[PDB]
């Protein structure tokens, strides 16, 4: 009880944090008020705002209201890299760009 | 003949090829890099001192070539600084693509469970 | 053209660790023992 | 003499070598070693008498020993030594580098989640007034 079954709850809960906090990722020091802007008119727009929440629950430790399991965030991520296409291949081109 | 150390980049008196990538390496960086590592570079196989093949293969002035050792290793330090300023900024951009992944994650499933509604209205 | 994308991408991650923009950037962990052992060898 | 014999581990004072040899030997050591022996201690190579060869120093224009420390030689080789460092370094640098470049490009799904977002709001929209 003590060991396993609370390891499985560490891990199983640790699956339940962003990517950026699985892979142990650099995470802003402060959730930047003047990037958070937006227009609240597209689907990007609210993408960033609960984007905003995830930043907080990672850089404040402030939770979000509602936290979706894996099992829901990764059917989710599925709908989103079946639909996606033609993602650029990394090449000379791309180095010589992001070097500008 | 020129030959390029697929590590450095860059000439080499003294070319190895190793059979595990068929690249070709400076002997010395090689060797410290299986003393290191003991993999391949390139292709990450096992990889040992013995497995290497050796490769077939005038001055100026003594403070030209000094000042020419100041240059060049301040170019090569400016390579090195360059490689962890661009990969702090590779890590900023992941993790900002991560965070877009996952919030959009959060709308998708979100918006999935609002279409429910409709069904039950 | 890839440079616009990648543009609006790199400004956006920029943007969202502005706090961070006066820090150096970091040596790894992983780099800088990999020079210690070479060192110590 | 300062050489120490690798197999006494002792200052010799008759210092030899031979051409199968590596290691120090004096010459009192090895000539009883070839007799019962007859076998190079190190290399196990067959020794004879023909082979050893005896060391001596202070003949003329002998060079003096430099006990300054600092030398051409050894900074020349220290300035090689952080050269090999920071390639390697900067090797690690490059791979990690474009491992995460790389992903991050094929992470690129920003422009199509929202189109997937748009299509699903607008479903909603619509789904929300049917009823």
């Amino acid at each position: 009880n003590k060991a396993k079954r609370n390891a499985e709850n560490r891990v199983r809960n640790m699956k339940m944090r962003s990517q950026v906090i699985q892979r142990s990722l650099p995470k802003p020091t402060k959730v930047n008020e003047q990037a958070t802007r937006a227009t609240n008119s597209s689907a990007d727009d609210m993408v960033k705002a609960e984007m905003s929440k995830l930043l907080a629950w990672d850089v404040d430790n402030k939770p979000p209201s509602v936290i979706y399991s894996r099992e829901e965030l990764d059917a989710a991520a599925d709908l989103i890299k079946q639909e996606a296409e033609s993602g650029p291949e990394l090449n000379s081109l791309m180095w010589k760009v992001v070097e500008q | 003949m020129s030959f390029v150390c697929g590590i450095s980049g860059e000439l080499t008196e003294d070319p190895v090829v190793s059979q595990v990538s068929g690249h070709i390496f400076d002997r010395r960086l090689i060797v410290k890099f299986i003393a290191e590592n003991g993999t391949d570079p390139i292709s990450h196989g096992e990889l040992s001192e013995d497995q290497l093949v050796s490769l077939k293969s005038s001055g100026t002035s003594i403070p030209s070539l000094l000042k020419m050792l100041q240059d060049e290793w301040d170019t090569v330090m400016l390579n090195s600084f360059s490689l962890r300023q661009q990969l702090q900024i590779a890590r900023q951009e992941l993790s900002h693509s991560l965070y877009q992944h996952d919030a959009a994650c959060r709308v998708i499933s979100r918006l999935s469970k609002e279409l429910t509604a409709a069904r039950e209205a | 053209a890839l440079l616009n994308q990648v543009f609006k991408s790199l400004k956006r991650a920029q943007d969202l660790f502005y706090h961070d923009y006066a820090q150096p950037p970091p040596m790894p962990e992983e780099n800088d023992s990999l020079i210690r052992s070479m060192k110590r060898k």
